[PDB]
């Protein structure tokens, strides 16, 4: 009797991820108080009007 | 001497003589921009024999 064996297991896991995030804004105002100017102008994210 | 009425608001005030205007033009400008940026790369090999 003989015997003989070859056993081989080859294996690849790539991976990637990305993101890009961006945000941008710029209120303007002419005219009124400058404190009522710079409450206003300050961009709140969460309510850009 | 001057004396001429310059108000801002209410209140009132006395122009020096040197000046021509001083005068509450107002404005504002802002500005926000905000950049985030991410990668990641992942990379596992295996190798086997027998």
């Amino acid at each position: 009797s003989s015997h003989g064996c070859k056993e081989l297991e080859n294996a690849l896991k790539a991976a990637s991820g990305t993101q890009n995030n961006v945000l941008r804004g710029e209120p303007f105002i002419r005219g009124g108080g400058a404190g009522f100017i710079s409450g206003l102008s300050y961009l709140e994210l969460d309510n850009p009007a | 001497g001057g004396c001429s009425p310059h108000y801002i608001l209410n209140t009132r005030f006395r122009k020096p003589y040197n000046v021509e205007s001083y005068t509450p033009q107002t404005q504002g400008k802002y500005e926000f921009i905000l950049k985030e940026y991410e990668s990641y790369s992942d990379f596992e090999r295996n190798v086997t024999e027998k």
